[PDB]
RNA sequence: UUUUGGCAUAGUUGC
């Protein structure tokens, strides 16, 4: 009638992705954890682009949209930052946003590449993660791009710019022991990288008493957060959501 | 034009209750929890934890419409155990599970970094 | 002077004739633009090729919207002059009508 | 000439008496929605805020229509006009005068079309009774008419770019007429060939063929999930 | 034929037809005849040799071109009249090789059969695997597809223009696309599309889209509309002047704002405008004065992109104002493959809600399985498989129609080498519950086109407004607004319903109510 | 001397409910015990089920004659 | 709702593997096509030697055309039947066909085995050129591929001549769709404008605007078409 | 028009790889080898660099209106 | 000496590329107008 | 003006006799995508005329092999009357027979 | 009232009364200068 | 301080 005792095993940990296995858990918790990786981990991404001068070939909304998609280093600052909608200010004070400034004038005849290197932050902890650098726009001789933009805390549910993951691989039952999928010709299907069968089998023998468990993860970070930070913030956020729901339920019952 | 704002899928507006309980008159000891501004993230996990309880005769959830943001969770229980009690116990179990998972994930990170 | 003739773009008399892609860019003209159209009051007008029966050729048909068993049409037209084309028919009367 | 004015498809008697442009009509692209009942039609918020229905003021709805008058056109759901007993018309997007916002029994408020309003829904060409049918309005937050999938085959419609028309009855008697004669549940059986005009369609038909196979087995959580979507369920889980 | 093939006294386009049975030699030289080049065949051998191919390989820095091929008497132009006297080989590799003889006297040989197709039909990958009506439907939809219609679109001011943010050349392409410049000006995006039944919004030729992909600019587009206007001087009857109308000096205006304009009566570029805002303040003198300023269309909205001012043919000042409007894909926008799979966006789901493979790939689009069978657009499936092979291999696939070096077996064997199921299927996981989907989903990249028919350009409603001046009924003007015709079909449909009150309400109360006074004795309106 | 059917036609039901709902919307007296009913159509339906609608249907036969049926007299389908 | 939600667990697709048959099935189809072509050549040789005799009521061209047409039809349906037998139970084409959701068995045969004869105005492809369907054939060639019998499936892809003849075949589909739309409404508006005033009067007779008896009772029984249904008279067929 | 910042499907950063991709192609790499060297394993990411058409280079031929 | 079938696939498209380099796609309109 | 009007409106023949003039020859060039522009520039229009009523022109005829596209034509009341040239199809410009 | 010449890109202050022509190249197409208002986009 | 509008064509395109 109570919680499982989930067990973690980290298989691989790089600076761009983390691979790990969770055993002793129901499918729903693992799926919700993957869902929270994708859509509920808050990061800092550019919003509120104010353009002072844009004589580039790309129109203003195009440049603003490209700026929004630049990932920003938000490893340790995002937790203590606040959502701008909740802050008590003109919507931009240092406690809920990070100012950015871009001012590029192409004077030389050669094509000038406006990269993420040219984005100057007012806070050193928040920079573009590439600082090759992400190309924003190419400028001709005599063209200018000059703007200022801020970066607010949001999560991927609101807009995909705040999604920290560059693809979350998720798997369970690599040998199809539970037969949650039914291969018409199981011999034709390649073995998963976590499969434990020999090269004469195609599926594990069917298990009627089986239950999903030993969920394999591979969380690749876009760069704005370390992958371990993505997973820890994800679990913290899901726990926070459930605790807030318990608070509201207790108020309703009372 | 008619596109809804992106923020109104997780944000409660003024005078909107996060969660509302209504007894189901068709069956004794059955309740419907309508939670606003939620999705399958909490619905599926709460349903799964409720199914783990032995005293819960029925636990299911549905999103009435994907463009709208509500989950209706129907919970029916044995006559000696209220659905509200089962719901609270399920959430406390999930919170304990995720706290334990946070602790063990931190330990695994420290081991892999030291290793 | 007798008038002004519209000029198909990128023809032998359009100013973009035989210009390299660089010069087309300097005139703000797309080098991939195929041309083949006129500019009339700023609007780009294209002449759709009109299909019509060939001329000066004998064509024998069998009409039954008339009293003839057969009919040899010949839309004879002058060469390069006198655009009005003279259509002669030589028909065989139907033997059913008697 | 005068003879040309009346003859033909676009004459006065065939272009402006047998058929004519009508007020209180909207048109837009249709899209599927399996989560609507067959008698429900999704409506964009803008169309609902643009079209109106005249609701007569009674002592039962005096407070509600007063609130809608307070909202006005800028906020949905609201109202466009107040037609007083004298017939004079007060517009609500220009008049902040609180004296003009007084309501009393016999007044009519042209309130914005809201949920549950009856609307005739049509696809041209109109070829039989089921090509125009009554639906209940459901406000959903996008720019297309959402429909149930079963009502596509009477309309002979597919969501490849088809547009459909929506007429709003403006009177209680016409609303009752559409309720009792033209609602799509009443139009299930056609008299053309004494059979149902709409059945189960592509995905759900293939899926129910696969579902009712002899060897489909569902565990406890799966059936408990499925019974949530059964509206007529009495709440008793059957014996497995 | 000797003289024509040598480019002697007879020019190439002259066509000689010998009717042997009727003993006639008709030579045609006039214009209007259609012809095409065919390779000449002599004694069951092509006159084209490897030397010509070598010279054409160095087409640059040799001055050997097509005209030298024609002059060499290897290829000649044949017209449809002379085709009746021609025995033509489809391909030299087999049709003229020695075997059990079908025809030992071939006069010409096709260059490649794929050149029978036009321009819009030649961008179809694997059109010989489709049903021909869908080839026709694609030949229309490719005309209707969004893209970068021209590289100098910035300077041009056309009345309507659609430009896609991130167009891509197709991963599965035809050879003939190299010569259409489609590789330089593509119209569409390669989309990871999964052909699967799902929550139910893809049914009946509609499409589920990945909301997170759209947030990343997937099929995001910009819509340019340009308004032109000119101030004129017609003797002394009146005079139009560009200037912002002031509320005191002109006795005719609308409730729209007039402060967006500058002192010259024109709106500056980089200013947002609603569907009623004024952009060209123009005042016509009253024999005070009146306004005839122009506003945006009622439904439209955007930012003023560019404003040019110049003198017309008459030397009168006139300006053209381009209005940028950024269009994001939403519910209702049309999309289509290169196979006639027309469909609207049924609903948009975030990335977590979409189904996903074992490697975290969510499809950009989901289409209904039932769009295929009655269609028999097998070319769509072969395109998806070939595109998956192309994306894994890192090489633009080839989908020339009548090519035997490529077939589904070879594509499947290539795909199996990359650790995928040979038929392109994959084990997808339900995005909601995380459970494996029982059947394995066919998924892979496919080239999709956004058609210009957005929902916002075709949504309109009416309560009441600009009636006619003659019929006193609603009419179309300033927008799509003006009601919908309750035609004879709808009239008789309501007659069959027996809904007399609603029919009367439609035709009389809510279209053009009126009342007249008539004498009782006579019958004429008094 | 009534020859017509004793059943309310669907058209008769439609027009009766429409007119009675309009009357109720105009503050007409209500001949049924309502409970929190605000929509005139629902009140009219409650009246029709109670057979308390005070309307007489005049059915015109195709010879100029007619028959006057009370709503209570007819069989509600 | 219930079936659409269960389908998220089941799921349904369509792919290349659903259009693939085993090698034995392809060999059988190719053997059938070879046999059909050989006996068509036999019929042609009988016709050329004046050995073919005309059937009663048909000229010799009609007799030859009927023979080759029935030959290719039986070849096509035999190949389609054999391809249908090769279908697995997991094959999604079969799942969508047996459920009646979409497609037909002919569609599966065309996708898998043989697209079949292409017809223009109910005949094989005519000699547009001088006694030829295209420049790639010899004069007076009445073989299957010469006159527009395409033998490759859509999976295998059509050859150039086969593709062109298939385009010719589909052109008639597009044109007759166009002329159907041209005749949409015209017959219907003529019928309704003849009959719109006919009504069931309160004496249960059916009369027009001028009040003339058309039927003494509607449908000769006085019953609406809504609530009638098929039954079997139990005493008509049995013997004494 | 220009290289997108994110991969449309998975969201991986791709905008910082177009110039490197072209540089590898100038080094006589097969396109598969170039994409593998840039570390794009999922074919969703590979599709974007493999199929991108860089029109901004062509748009920069026109002089700016300043 | 002669084009072998294995190389014919390259050869024919070389010919067609030369055709479109020489002529282009709108020779009809331009040649008619020049004449 | 005489050419200009005829190219501006697409009415061909005498301006004052435009009642019996052939219409739609000149059309505004369709600039929506590059493929549409090329397809519009390579377009053939077959008028109805008296001869089209004698024999049905909408059907795809065998002689259209290699000259026009076999599958490209607008739907509605224009199928088979509006065609597009094949890729390598080239129209004779005319020459003197002397 | 500043415009930019389409050809030589010269800033010209032109009144609402006089004809429009480049004061140093004679070119007859003039583009309005970008607005000095406050313009903001959310980066979505 | 409460307006508003060209008519008839021709072409193209959607279902
Ligand atoms: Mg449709
Ligand atoms: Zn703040
Ligand atoms: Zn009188
Ligand atoms: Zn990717
Ligand atoms: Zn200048």
């Amino acid at each position: 009638p109570y919680a499982n005792q989930p067990t973690v095993r980290i298989t691989e940990l790089t600076d761009e992705n983390v691979k790990f296995i969770i055993e002793n858990t129901d499918l729903a918790v693992a799926n919700s954890i993957r869902r929270v990786f994708i859509a509920e981990v808050p990061i800092i991404a550019i919003d509120w682009v104010q353009i002072d001068a844009n004589s580039s070939v790309l129109h203003d909304e195009f440049i603003a949209h490209r700026l929004g998609l630049i990932p920003l280093t938000s490893d340790d600052i995002v937790d203590k930052l606040q959502y701008s909608r909740d802050c008590t200010c003109e919507e931009f004070c240092p406690e809920c946003s990070v100012e950015f400034t871009l001012d590029v004038r192409c004077n030389e005849d050669q094509t000038r590449h406006v990269t993420s290197r040219d984005l100057i932050s007012n806070s050193p902890r928040v920079i573009p993660v590439t600082s090759d650098d992400i190309l924003i726009v190419k400028l001709r001789k005599g063209q200018e791009l000059r703007l200022r933009a801020y970066a607010k805390k949001g999560f991927g549910k609101e807009h995909a710019k705040w999604n920290p993951t560059a693809g979350v691989a998720f798997e369970y039952d690599p040998d199809n022991a539970l037969r949650h999928t039914v291969y018409p010709k199981p011999e034709e299907w390649p073995k998963s990288e976590y499969s434990e069968l020999d090269e004469d089998e195609s599926q594990a023998p069917y298990d009627p008493n089986g239950k999903p468990e030993r969920f394999y993860y591979n969380v690749e970070s876009c760069g704005s957060l370390r992958p371990e930070t993505i997973v820890l913030s994800a679990l913290s956020g899901l726990k926070k959501k459930l605790s807030d729901l318990q608070t509201q339920l207790s108020h309703e019952i009372q | 034009m008619n596109a809804p704002p992106a923020f109104e899928s997780f944000l409660l507006f003024e005078g909107e209750k996060k969660i509302t309980i209504n007894k189901d008159t068709k069956v004794p000891n059955a309740c419907l929890f309508t939670i606003n501004k939620e999705d399958h993230t909490l619905g599926n996990i709460i349903k799964s934890q409720l199914l783990k309880d032995p005293q819960v005769l029925f636990a299911g959830y549905k999103v009435p419409h994907p463009l709208e943001h509500k989950i209706i969770i129907r919970v029916q229980t044995t006559p000696d155990y209220s659905p509200q009690e089962a719901f609270t116990n399920a959430i406390t179990d999930l919170i304990s599970e995720l706290s334990l998972l946070e602790e063990r994930f931190r330990v695994a990170i420290k081991d892999k970094q030291e290793g | 002077f007798i008038g002004k003739i519209p000029i198909m773009l990128r023809s032998t008399y359009c100013l973009l004739n035989g210009l390299t892609d660089r010069d087309l860019c300097e005139l703000n003209e797309c080098p991939l633009d195929p041309g083949g159209y006129f500019i009339i009051n700023g609007s780009e007008k294209v002449l759709i090729a009109q299909e019509k029966m060939a001329t000066n050729t004998v064509y024998v048909f069998a009409k039954k919207d008339s009293k003839y068993a057969y009919t040899g049409e010949c839309r004879s037209c002058l060469e390069n002059s006198s655009r009005p084309t003279s259509t002669i028919w030589v028909s065989m009367l139907a033997r059913g009508g008697q | 000439s005068l003879k040309q004015r009346l003859k033909g498809k676009e004459g006065r008697v065939r272009g402006n008496l047998m058929g004519k442009r009508v007020d209180f009509s909207a048109r837009t692209v249709i899209t599927p929605d399996p989560n609507l009942s067959i008698d429900q039609v999704g409506v964009p918020r803008s169309i609902a805020a643009n079209m109106t229905f005249a609701e007569i003021v009674t002592p039962f709805n005096i407070d509600r229509l007063q609130e809608l008058v307070r909202r006005g056109n800028s906020q949905y759901p609201g109202a466009k006009y107040i037609i007083r007993d004298n017939g004079d018309r007060i517009d609500l997007r220009f008049h902040p005068k609180p004296s003009d916002l007084h309501l009393q029994t016999g007044y009519k408020v042209e309130r914005h079309m809201c949920d549950g309003d009856i609307v005739i829904f049509n696809r041209q060409p109109t070829l039989h009774k089921m090509s125009m049918m009554g639906h209940r309005v459901r406000i959903l937050p996008w720019s297309t008419f959402r429909l149930n999938l079963s009502v596509t085959t009477p309309y002979n419609a597919d969501f490849d770019g088809d547009e459909m028309n929506l007429h709003l009855p403006q009177s209680l008697e016409t609303r009752a007429e559409i309720q009792e004669l033209a609602m799509v549940p009443r139009m299930i059986v056609t008299p053309q060939s004494n059979r149902p005009v709409m059945g189960i369609v592509q995905d759900t038909l293939t899926a129910v063929r696969k579902f009712t196979k002899r060897d489909v087995f569902l565990e406890r959580g799966e059936v408990m999930n499925l019974l949530m979507f059964l509206s007529t369920w009495d709440g008793k889980v059957p014996q497995p | 034929r000797k003289l024509r093939r040598q480019m002697d006294i007879i020019v190439s386009e002259v066509s000689m037809i010998r009717d042997i049975r009727e003993r006639e030699i008709r030579i045609y030289t006039d214009a209007g005849r259609i012809c095409r080049p065919l390779l000449i065949v002599e004694k069951q051998k092509l006159l084209l040799k490897k030397r010509h191919i070598d010279q054409l390989k160095e087409r640059e820095y040799n001055n050997y071109s097509w005209q030298d091929l024609v002059a060499s008497g290897v290829v000649e132009y044949i017209d449809t009249l002379e085709e009746e006297t021609v025995m033509l080989a489809m391909t030299p590799d087999d049709l003229q090789e020695k075997e059990v003889a079908y025809c030992s006297t071939y006069t010409h040989c096709e260059i490649h059969p794929s050149m029978i197709l036009g321009v819009c039909a030649s961008i179809i990958p694997f059109p010989d695997h489709n049903q021909s009506p869908r080839n026709t439907y694609q030949s229309a939809m490719g005309k209707q597809a969004m893209g970068v219609y021209i590289t100098n679109f910035h300077v041009r001011m056309d009345t309507l223009a659609h430009v896609l943010y991130y167009p891509q050349k197709p991963l599965v392409t035809t050879r003939s696309m190299e010569y259409l410049r489609f590789r330089e000006l593509p119209a569409g995006i390669n989309s990871i599309v999964a052909i699967a039944s799902y929550t139910g919004y893809n049914q009946e030729d509609s499409v589920i889209m990945n909301r997170s992909a759209v947030d990343r600019g997937f099929f995001r587009s910009v819509f340019y509309r340009s308004y032109k206007e000119q101030e004129s001087k017609k003797g002394f009857d009146q005079e139009e002047v560009f200037e912002k109308p002031t509320r005191e000096t002109c006795q005719g205006m609308r409730h729209a704002i007039y402060d967006k304009l500058d002192d010259d009566g024109l709106i500056a570029p980089g200013v947002r405008v609603s569907g009623d805002d004024v952009i060209i303040g123009k005042t016509v003198t009253l024999p005070t004065k009146r306004d005839c300023s122009t506003f945006l269309r009622t439904s439209e909205t955007g930012i003023v992109d560019q404003v040019m001012v110049t003198l017309n043919q008459e030397g009168y000042k006139f300006c053209k104002i381009r209005v940028r409007s950024v269009r994001i894909p939403q519910i209702g926008d049309k999309f289509a493959s290169r196979h006639g799979q027309k469909g609207t966006c049924g609903i948009q789901y975030r990335q977590e809600d979409m189904p996903f493979t074992c490697e975290g790939i969510t499809p950009d689009i989901i289409i209904n399985p039932h769009a295929i069978p009655s269609r028999m657009t097998i070319g769509h499936l072969i395109e998806c498989l070939q595109g998956k092979v192309s994306a894994n291999k890192g090489e633009i696939g080839d989908a020339t129609p009548f090519n035997d070096a490529v077939n589904v077996q070879k594509i499947s064997n290539l795909l199996s080498d990359y650790g995928y199921h040979l038929r392109g299927n994959e084990v997808l996981y339900n995005g909601f519950t995380g459970r494996k989907i029982t059947s394995q989903i066919f998924i892979g990249p496919t080239y999709y086109q956004r058609l210009k028919h957005m929902v916002d350009d075709k949504i309109h409603s009416r309560a009441r407004g600009p009636i006619q001046i003659l019929n006193r009924q609603p009419m179309e003007g300033r927008s799509r607004d003006g009601g919908l015709r309750f035609g004879e079909m709808e009239r008789d449909c309501q007659i069959a319903h027996g809904a007399a009150q609603f029919l009367r309400e439609r035709l009389f109360e809510a279209s053009d109510p009126y009342q007249v006074h008539v004498c009782n004795l006579c019958g004429i309106m008094a | 001397k009534r020859i017509t059917t004793p059943y309310m036609t669907k058209y008769e039901r439609a027009r009766v409910l429409g007119t009675r709902a309009l009357q109720i919307a105009m503050c007409a007296p209500v001949m049924v015990e309502l409970e929190g009913e605000t929509d005139p159509l629902l009140i009219a339906m409650k009246e029709l089920k109670a057979r308390k609608i005070p309307i007489i249907i005049r059915r015109y036969l195709p010879d100029g004659s007619y028959e006057d049926w009370g709503v209570d007299e007819l069989i509600i389908s | 709702t219930v079936i659409n939600n269960w389908l998220l667990i089941e799921g349904h697709t369509i792919g290349i593997g659903d259009s693939i048959a085993d090698s034995k099935t392809y060999q059988d189809i190719q053997n059938t096509i070879k046999k059909a072509k050989q006996d068509v050549i036999e019929v042609i040789e009988k016709a050329h030697n004046n050995e073919l005799e005309p059937t009663p009521g048909n000229t010799l061209r009609q007799t030859f055309e009927n023979q080759v047409n029935r030959i290719l039809n039986d070849a096509r349906d035999k190949t389609g039947s054999s391809a249908q037998k090769s279908l697995s139970e997991y094959n999604n084409f079969k799942s969508m066909v047996v459920s009646g959701a979409k497609g037909s068995k002919i569609n599966i045969s065309q996708v898998i085995a043989v697209v079949g004869q292409q017809n223009v105005e109910g005949k094989r492809i005519p000699f547009g050129f001088k006694h030829r369907t295209l420049p790639h054939f010899i004069k007076d060639d009445y073989g299957p591929e010469s006159r527009g019998f395409v033998e490759n499936s859509y999976l295998a892809g059509l050859t150039p001549t086969e593709f062109f003849f298939h385009a010719m075949g589909g052109r008639e589909g597009l044109i007759d769709t166009a002329v159907k739309t041209a005749e949409t409404g015209y017959i219907q508006r003529r019928l309704i404008k003849s009959m719109e005033s006919v009504m069931v009067k309160y004496d249960a007779t059916v009369r027009n605007s001028i009040n003339q008896v058309v039927q003494l009772r509607y449908g000769e029984d006085g019953l609406a078409g809504e609530s009638v249904e098929f039954q079997n008279l139990a005493t008509l067929k049995p013997s004494n | 028009m220009i290289i997108p910042v994110r991969c449309f499907t998975c969201g991986k950063i791709v905008g910082n790889k177009w110039e490197a991709y072209l540089g590898l192609l100038q080094a006589e790499y097969t396109e598969g080898d170039a994409l593998d060297a840039l570390g794009l394993k999922r074919y969703c990411c590979r599709r974007m660099l493999l199929a991108h058409v860089d029109l901004i280079e062509k748009l920069l031929n026109y002089a700016p209106l300043e | 000496d002669e084009i072998t079938p294995d190389l014919w696939q390259e050869a024919c498209w070389i010919v067609i590329s030369s055709y479109f380099d020489e002529k282009g796609l709108v020779r009809q309109q331009l040649d008619s107008f020049d004449e | 003006d005489g050419l200009k009007y005829s190219l501006a409106t697409g009415n061909w023949g005498d301006q004052k006799k435009a009642h019996q003039a052939r219409a739609g020859v000149s059309q505004v060039l369709n600039r929506l995508t590059f493929a549409s522009t090329l397809s519009h520039l390579r377009r053939l229009n077959s008028p109805i005329g008296r001869d089209g009523k004698l024999a049905k022109p909408r059907q795809l005829h065998n002689t259209l092999w290699g000259m026009v596209c076999p599958a490209e034509t607008p739907e509605g009341h224009a199928v088979g009357l509006v065609k597009n040239l094949a890729l390598m199809a080239y129209i004779s410009v005319g020459s003197q027979p002397s | 009232m500043i415009y930019i010449c389409g050809e030589c890109h010269t800033e010209n202050e032109i009144k609402s009364r006089d004809p429009i022509r480049c004061r140093e190249c004679g070119y007859r197409i003039m583009y309005k200068k970008r607005t000095k208002r406050l313009v903001v986009f959310d980066a979505r």
